[PDB]
């Protein structure tokens, strides 16, 4: 996998080199293909996974995601055109070349064989991401919101890196393929139960748990548009496709020593999910909504039950897409309104059509509407969580419930209702800012028509 | 200064540490930690403002008494052994004088009051020289008896200075002292790994050497002794705000860039050998370290303070340039990462 | 007061060239911006991708599976063998402790 | 490049110094017709003549020696000083401080053409006479206290390093009789300077300009009539013995690090840009970030001297 | 080729370069070349190598 | 540690020894890398003096780039000798002090009993 | 020597004490620092003397040669500080907090 | 141009042809070094 | 509407010789920017 990318590489020299008019086109055009260069991965005929290389390896699980990666690095960099369209042509080339190492970087992270690789690549990303919120970050406070996504990803990456360079001790390779046919069961000691938290702790704050998510809402409030979607559509999910590949080892402790996530993670989904119900700030509501709907995935990579894996496989690319959606035209409301505040611009259908419309099916994948992989996605881990204890289904029952009432909310009063008299007159709609959207929901509808590609590992 | 004068102190502010080096009978390993004293306290006072006879004579004093106890250790062995040397059979307290003595000298721990306070009244310049090639001539000696050292003590002196060292840089706001306190913690991952594998501390000292020279050619290319002096870096040179950012993240151990590996194999020593106890605070608290350095990428790059007018008259002016060993030592420590295996 | 500028309004790119696209407020970058993003955004990514992965074979040999059952089910009822017997590893390989 | 070095070998200032290399710098009031005489001292003992140091006196020196635009060049008017005193945005103050880092600048190139070429300098008003100026201004609304601290603090931190004027010739036309030469000028603003700034700003000189400098250099005031006849002058200011002043404990290898300062103009005025942010002296992050974009846009100056083509800069490929 | 054509050949060379490096892996990942045990024939006629 | 190895030269960079190994290629992705770090590192210098990044100091861009490679081809010719000495050391070990490093016997897994914790 | 390089050892140590603890005069503290010096060389010497071993009586005078100049040195920084506060006190030299 | 002639008006030969002259020599010995290197190592051992 | 870029009183802050500053500890002042001083 050196074509997804060297030719991401290349990318940098293109940025640079190319003309401060023509940067943007060159960037875009190309990296359009350089996901179709992507897509070849898909083609697996067998279910043997694809070691590509001694460190460069595709399965099942990280597939799905190297696509996705590759295909938002093109629409991040479409829709900050329009803010960092106001830039010296300096610190453009700079924006730019930072979304591309995102993908460069969790391209690889997604992609890697030795789980150290992961982890040198899984905490490098935060240094493209931290330049992306504090350097162009609007709000007074992006200063503190930084802080909080170096320190909280930090501080839990520590104990992985201790815990990584044990179990090489331990066993004699980070190699997953190795780690994975070799026999590596802990002893349920108190020591390993220490050994499965500092593994699994780091990427269950990047994956924001109920008790450590509070860096996701302040992360994302300041953080630009291209900051915003790639925390929610491929950075959270980087802590997602660490719990499973790490728990191939620590196979008997998590039985038990997942209760406390677990718990933590369910009741965390109803709270994330109700005060979503009264937030003023409408990026606020999507990443609160990111949350719980990311809570449900710690809460099926920890039954470990193999539908829950592929909900989670299903759902963690499903939201991805529609999230970032929602951050998307938070954005072109935002623009226009110059305020996050969603009391302000109601009616809005009224004067912007169609954004409308993305808006409605943007909302629709949000809540769990059927023939939609985001049902499918819910639909499984329920089912794996109702199988753990039938009771589960009364909180994911709640859930439910909610998740419904805040996505029509969203569409209630932002895009209904009678017009704002007379803010900033809002002009119309870009094509840009429709197609960055249409872009986002065409492969949601395409995804949907053949869900098995983004079942994972299990299935 | 009378150039002679010049050449005969940096011969022997060179010649010093060099002896030490190459000597095996300790006693010629002290006279050059003694020459070495004597050769920096005449630069140290240049400037001769109040601040300056201050630092010289405390550098002084701090280093004399530490000299006096290493001869002390020596004098001692002659008389448990004949020999002019640490053997395997030294009485231990011969040792951990040594380790008190050299820790003094190189300011680790809880010896660590006099370092900041000296780097704060001395210039930029001899900032550097005080810093890191004042250190190389007692971690000489140290590295050369580790067999025979004692892994507790180390530790605790390890494991005291990151963190006097970072919380004291948490508060500090004078950038000669946020280095000094810098170098008082990266001093100690240093004496953390001697026990073990002194290979690894000959590392983590090229690597802070590396990246503190061009750091602090940085902070004088402006001559910025305050974090407001070096955050109007974007108007008076903009290049160097690029670099500046990695290095200081690289100072810190962030994964990327090639700060990590001395921080990543010196954890990996320690674990291969048991120490997951020690290992595991060292790193979190290394944590702190970059707390700091961040806040200062921020006031510096990621945020752009205001300026003053008169500044856009020092554009003007052609900006003297920065030596080439910024670049040639910029690059090699931001991102050599890529080629550890053959570094270790 | 300290100086600074006043903010800065934020124009009304549809005034002039009232055919926005909104890539680039000059016109022809702006036509040639998308020109070439719904080109290779839609034509040859959407279309062209969907046609290939819509063709990879039998992804993970769940179009060989549904065969080798049929021929596996076609030969165990047809000879009378269990369509799936209860143990996998056959248990004579398996030595079992004594104990 | 100068450097220790050359110092080492030869280049060594002692062996380049002569009876009339020297500085001499002739201060006087609003006009006291300080210039004329200035020239001419400088011609007569055939030194160099250095322009008093307005608020241009550095696009001057620095590259095209074009006059820069104002808000490139700080956004001085010292046409504004006088029209609106005691302004809200402070341009007196601004106008002063960007006075006082020309003035620097001058007496920084004034010294190394001293100590290189070994000619001497009249360098008019230096920033040993620029405190007049300020201390009026204070007396009157122009500036406030701090504004006052401000400028003291950037003159105690760069004007010690720099070596004493050897010799200070000064005329002394009185306030009255300024403000008539003032109004007979064509000025528009000149002619609305308040006649108590001119007073004070003669008495800071008298009271304390001249005391001040007279035991750590030479003093040589004359009046109106005296200037006139800077013949009359000069024999003075060759009967001059220049037998004080710290300026007699310059030896070579002394001279060699001021001159290495002074050859250093990013220096020069290093502590002129102290991040000290009283009101009026800050720029602003966005305005000041935009005045560099433009200021480092303009032809020659978007990289270094010798390497910009827009100029007819070549050799670029090989530098 | 250089009137600005040529900083667009520069993404697709990466892929070219890409694409040689990564045969690149798979000549030195050639032990069990045709030793695997699913994967074992005999070389048919004029067939020096099972996969390249 | 592997200082204090009978035959150690005391000061040399590279033991003859070293001969018998392979010379690193000239192309050997680590050269090459160190190539692109050395032509970042004149890029750097000239953006920090101010100077057309790219079309500046062709000559010293060459200078950088073949420096650092220089520097490379026998940096590596010698670390690839360290890790040569250090397998030479540590197989003989294995060797001459044998029953320490026993080869022990592997079970199929017919016969070993794992436990088996149901996930249920 | 039993004995008789215990005192001396602890007269090294009195003279530890002493150049610890400060009070006032900073040039009580070199002189004390010289009679560590002191203590060195006749214990190197004492030693060194009753082993025969001749080939070291080089280093007890190597001691005495250095010391002096580090306390040229040390005394040149205290004529230094009471040049600039009058005193050579070491509460004076806090300014560096 | 520049009131103060740019010192760099015009390149310093010297710094051209020890900067180039020397990286050639370089490359001259390196290219050597490998083939000569190869050789021994290919005889050194049996081939 | 522009990133909020830093104010003067976001950067008084980061001035002083300490920047949490104690009880006692604020009571001191910065250290002289000539590195000499007035006494
Ligand atoms: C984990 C990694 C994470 C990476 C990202 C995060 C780490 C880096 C963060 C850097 C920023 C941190 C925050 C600092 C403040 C930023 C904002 C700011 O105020 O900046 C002011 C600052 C002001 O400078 P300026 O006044 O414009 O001065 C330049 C002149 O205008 C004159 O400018 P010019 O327009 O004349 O310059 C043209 C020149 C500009 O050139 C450069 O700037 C090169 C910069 C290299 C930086 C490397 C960093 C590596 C980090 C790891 O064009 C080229 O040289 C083209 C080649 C450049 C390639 C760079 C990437 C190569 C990667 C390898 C590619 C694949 C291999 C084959 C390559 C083949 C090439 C033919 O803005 C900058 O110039 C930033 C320069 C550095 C950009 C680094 C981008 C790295 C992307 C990775
Ligand atoms: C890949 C990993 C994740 C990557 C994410 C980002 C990728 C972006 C770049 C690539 C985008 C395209 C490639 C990825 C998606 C591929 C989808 C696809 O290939 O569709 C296959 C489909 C043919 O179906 P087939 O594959 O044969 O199904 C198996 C039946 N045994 O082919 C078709 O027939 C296409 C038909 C198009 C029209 C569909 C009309 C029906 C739509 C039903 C919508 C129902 C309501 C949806 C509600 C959503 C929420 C509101
Ligand atoms: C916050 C994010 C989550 C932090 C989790 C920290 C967990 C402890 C450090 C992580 C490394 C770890 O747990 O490794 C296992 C280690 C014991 O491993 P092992 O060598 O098997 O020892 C068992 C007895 N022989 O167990 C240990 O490392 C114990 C370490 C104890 C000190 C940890 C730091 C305490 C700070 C207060
Ligand atoms: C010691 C133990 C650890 C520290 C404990 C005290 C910690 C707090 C210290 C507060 C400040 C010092 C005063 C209190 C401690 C003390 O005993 O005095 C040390 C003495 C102070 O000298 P001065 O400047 O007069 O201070 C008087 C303050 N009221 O300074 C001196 O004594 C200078 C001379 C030092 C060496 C004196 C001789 C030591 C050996 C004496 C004989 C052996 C004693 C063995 C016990
Ligand atoms: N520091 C200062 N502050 C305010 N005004 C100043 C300052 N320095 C010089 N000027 C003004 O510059 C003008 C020209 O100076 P001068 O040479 O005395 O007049 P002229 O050129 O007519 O002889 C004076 O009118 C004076 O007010």
């Amino acid at each position: 996998m050196l074509k997804i990318i060297l030719p991401s590489l290349m990318l940098l020299p293109l940025t640079w080199l190319s003309s401060p008019k023509k940067t943007w086109t060159n960037v875009t055009s190309y990296s359009f293909l350089i996901s179709l260069t992507s897509l070849t991965l898909l083609w697996q005929t067998d279910e043997n996974y694809k070691n590509f290389s001694n460190m460069f390896s595709s399965d099942p699980l990280s597939t799905p995601l190297i696509i996705l990666t590759a295909w938002l690095l093109p629409l991040m960099l479409m829709a900050s055109q329009n803010h960092l369209k106001k830039d010296n042509n300096v610190l453009q080339k700079l924006y730019i070349s930072m979304l591309i190492s995102l993908q460069i970087l969790l391209i690889m992270t997604f992609s890697a064989t030795e789980l150290i690789m992961f982890y040198i690549l899984f905490e490098a990303t935060l240094i493209p991401t931290l330049i992306i919120i504090t350097r162009w970050g609007n709000q007074t406070e992006r200063l503190n919101a930084g802080i909080y996504f170096l320190f909280y990803t930090l501080i839990g990456s520590i104990p992985l890196l201790i815990a990584l360079i044990l179990i090489q001790n331990h066993v004699g390779t980070l190699n997953l393929m190795i780690l994975s046919f070799t026999t590596h069961t802990l002893d349920a000691s108190w020591s390993n139960n220490l050994l499965w938290l500092a593994c699994m702790m780091a990427f269950l704050i990047k994956m924001p748990l109920y008790g450590v998510h509070l860096w996701l809402p302040k992360a994302h409030v300041e953080a630009p548009i291209a900051g915003s979607m790639i925390l929610a559509a491929i950075l959270l999910k980087l802590g997602s496709y660490g719990m499973i590949r790490i728990s191939i080892i620590l196979d008997p402790l998590t039985k038990y020593m997942a209760y406390p996530f677990i718990l933590l993670s369910l009741w965390g989904m109803i709270m994330t999910s109700s005060i979503c119900l009264r937030q003023t700030d409408l990026k606020s509501l999507i990443a609160y909504s990111s949350v719980s709907h990311m809570a449900l995935v710690i809460a099926s990579i920890m039954i470990q039950t193999p539908w829950s894996f592929m909900g989670a496989t299903m759902l963690m690319i499903a939201h991805g897409l529609t999230s970032s959606l929602l951050f998307c035209l938070a954005n072109s409301n935002y623009e226009r309104i110059h305020s996050r505040t969603m009391i302000m611009a109601r009616g809005l259908q009224m004067v912007f059509p169609l954004m409308a419309t993305w808006w409605l099916m943007a909302s629709l994948a949000n809540l769990a509407l059927p023939p939609s992989i985001n049902l499918m996605g819910e639909l499984f881990i329920t089912m794996s969580l109702f199988s753990w204890s039938n009771f589960t289904i009364i909180l994911m029952g709640i859930n439910i419930i909610i998740t419904g009432m805040y996505s029509m909310y969203m569409i209630i009063t932002t895009q209904r209702g009678k017009l704002t008299n007379h803010m900033i007159n809002l002009q119309p709609s870009h094509t840009r800012e429709l197609t960055l959207m249409a872009l986002h929901m065409i492969p949601l509808i395409l995804l949907t028509t053949s869900p098995k590609l983004i079942t994972g590992l299990t299935m | 200064m009378n150039p002679i004068t010049l050449a005969i102190i940096y011969f022997t502010i060179f010649l010093g540490p060099v002896i030490t080096m190459s000597s095996t009978n300790l006693m010629l390993m002290w006279v050059g930690l003694e020459f070495s004293l004597l050769a920096i306290i005449p630069m140290l006072i240049n400037k001769k403002n109040p601040r300056s006879t201050e630092a010289a004579t405390k550098y002084f004093v701090t280093q004399a008494t530490a000299s006096m106890i290493i001869l002390l250790a020596i004098v001692l062995n002659y008389k448990q052994l004949g020999t002019w040397m640490f053997q395997q059979q030294t009485n231990g307290l011969i040792l951990n004088m040594t380790l008190m003595a050299l820790s003094m000298k190189l300011g680790l721990a809880p010896f660590h009051f006099w370092l900041p306070e000296v780097t704060q009244g001395i210039p930029l310049h001899m900032g550097l020289i005080l810093l890191t090639w004042q250190k190389i001539a007692p971690l000489s000696i140290l590295i050369q008896i580790y067999p025979l050292l004692n892994s507790t003590i180390i530790l605790m002196l390890a494991i005291t200075s990151i963190f006097m060292g970072a919380w004291g840089g948490l508060n500090q706001t004078q950038m000669r002292k946020i280095m000094a306190y810098s170098s008082i913690a990266h001093m100690g991952w240093m004496l953390a790994i001697l026990p073990y594998n002194p290979s690894l501390t000959l590392l983590n000292l090229m690597i802070y050497i590396i990246l503190t020279a061009p750091m602090f050619m940085a902070l004088m290319l402006n001559n910025s002794m305050t974090i407001n002096s070096i955050s109007l870096l974007w108007n008076k040179t903009p290049a160097m705000l690029t670099m500046i950012s990695l290095m200081l993240l690289s100072l810190g151990g962030l994964p990327p860039l090639t700060g990590f590996l001395p921080k990543w194999i010196i954890i990996t020593e320690l674990m291969k050998n048991n120490c997951l106890i020690m290992a595991t605070l060292m790193a979190m608290m290394a944590l702190l370290n970059l707390f700091f350095y961040t806040r200062l990428i921020y006031s510096t790059s990621l945020t752009m303070f205001p300026t003053n007018n008169n500044s856009k008259m020092m554009t003007h002016q052609t900006k003297t340039k920065p030596n080439l060993m910024f670049s040639t030592l910029a690059i090699m420590s931001t991102m050599t990462l890529p080629l550890a295996p053959q570094l270790i | 007061q300290w100086q600074e500028d006043p903010e800065p309004e934020d124009e009304n790119v549809y005034a002039k060239n009232p055919d926005f696209h909104g890539y680039d407020s000059d016109p022809v970058v702006d036509v040639w911006n998308m020109r070439a993003v719904f080109f290779f955004g839609f034509s040859i990514v959407l279309v062209f991708g969907t046609t290939f992965v819509a063709y990879v074979p039998d992804y993970r040999m769940q179009e060989w599976a549904r065969r080798e059952a049929e021929r596996l089910v076609k030969y165990r009822e047809v000879n009378g063998l269990p369509i799936m017997e209860s143990n996998y590893f056959d248990p004579s390989k398996i030595q079992l402790p004594e104990d | 490049r100068y450097g220790l070095l050359a110092a080492i070998l030869g280049d060594k200032t002692t062996k380049k110094l002569h009876e009339y290399s020297r500085v001499i710098t002739v201060d006087g009031n609003i006009c006291s017709g300080k210039n004329k005489l200035a020239k001419e001292i400088a011609q007569q003992l055939g030194m160099k003549h250095y322009p008093e140091a307005g608020i241009q006196y550095s696009s001057t020196t620095t590259g095209d020696g074009r006059p820069l635009d104002i808000e490139f060049s700080g956004s001085c008017s010292l046409e504004k000083f006088y029209d609106d005193p005691k302004s809200n945005d402070g341009n007196s103050y601004r106008l002063q401080s960007w006075l006082y880092a020309s003035r620097l600048l001058q007496y920084a190139d004034a010294l190394e053409h001293l100590l290189s070429t070994g000619q001497g300098v009249v360098l008019e008003r230096s920033i040993y006479s620029d405190f007049v100026f300020l201390e009026a201004m204070y007396n009157q609304g122009y500036i406030r206290k701090q504004c006052v601290d401000h400028y003291n603090e950037i003159k105690r931190l760069t004007l010690p390093e720099y070596l004493p004027p050897h010799a200070v010739i000064y005329i002394d036309v009185p306030v009255p009789e300024v403000q008539s030469r003032i109004q007979k000028k064509g000025d528009p603003h000149e002619m609305k300077v308040t006649s108590a700034y001119l007073q004070d700003i003669e008495n800071a000189y008298k009271k304390t300009f001249l005391p001040k400098m007279s035991e750590m250099c030479e003093v040589l005031v004359y009046d109106s009539w005296e200037a006139e006849d800077p013949t009359k002058v000069v024999e003075d200011i060759e009967y001059l013995k220049y037998n004080k002043g710290p300026w007699l404990k310059q030896d070579d290898w002394t001279f060699h690090y001021l001159r290495m300062l002074v050859q250093d103009k990013t220096e020069v005025l290093n502590y002129t840009t102290i991040p000290v942010y009283l009101p009026e002296i800050t720029i602003g992050a966005h305005q000041g970030s935009r005045i560099y974009n433009s200021f480092r846009e303009l032809p020659g100056r978007k990289y270094a001297p010798g390497y910009n083509a827009e100029v007819g800069d070549k050799w670029i490929w090989l530098k | 080729l250089l009137r600005e054509h040529w900083v667009h050949i520069l993404v697709p060379a990466g892929f070219v370069f890409g694409c040689y490096l990564d045969r690149k892996d798979d000549e030195k990942l050639t032990a069990f070349r045709n030793k695997s045990m699913l994967f074992q024939r005999e070389l048919r006629p004029n067939e020096e190598v099972t996969w390249k | 540690m592997m200082n204090g190895r009978p035959g150690h030269e005391p000061l040399k960079f590279l033991p003859d020894e070293a001969r018998s190994l392979p010379p690193p290629k000239l192309n050997d992705p680590r050269l090459v890398y160190m190539g692109l770090l050395g032509y970042c590192t004149g890029l750097m210098d000239n953006m920090l003096r101010m100077r057309p990044v790219m079309r500046a100091g062709l000559h010293r861009q060459l200078l950088f780039v073949t420096s650092f490679v220089f520097a490379g081809y026998f940096y590596l010719k010698r670390q690839n000798y360290l890790y040569a000495v250090k397998d030479h050391d540590m197989f003989g070990y294995i060797k001459l002090h044998p029953e320490d490093f026993p080869e022990k016997e592997k079970k199929t897994y017919a016969e070993i009993l794992e436990p088996f914790h149901p996930v249920r | 020597m039993p004995s008789t390089f215990f005192n001396l050892t602890m007269a090294f140590s009195l003279s530890l004490l002493g150049t610890l603890m400060f009070r006032s005069h900073l040039m009580s503290t070199l002189l004390c620092l010289e009679g560590m010096v002191l203590s060195l060389f006749i214990m190197t010497s004492v030693t060194s003397l009753n082993s025969n071993s001749m080939s070291s009586m080089p280093i007890p005078i190597t001691i005495l040669v250095f010391a002096a100049c580090e306390a040229a040195v040390g005394l040149a920084l205290l004529v230094k500080v009471s040049n600039t506060y009058g005193t050579d006190y070491v509460q004076n030299l806090n300014l560096l907090q | 141009f520049y009131v103060r002639e740019p010192v760099n008006a015009k390149p310093n030969w010297l710094a051209v042809g020890l900067s180039v002259g020397a990286s050639v020599f370089m490359w001259i010995y390196l290219i050597q070094t490998h083939n000569e290197d190869v050789l021994e190592y290919k005889r050194r051992n049996g081939l | 509407a522009r990133q909020w870029q830093p104010d003067i009183e976001w950067a008084e802050q980061f001035s002083g010789a300490v920047m949490y500053p104690s009880k006692e500890t604020a009571h001191w002042k910065p250290p002289p920017w000539n590195d000499v001083d007035i006494l």
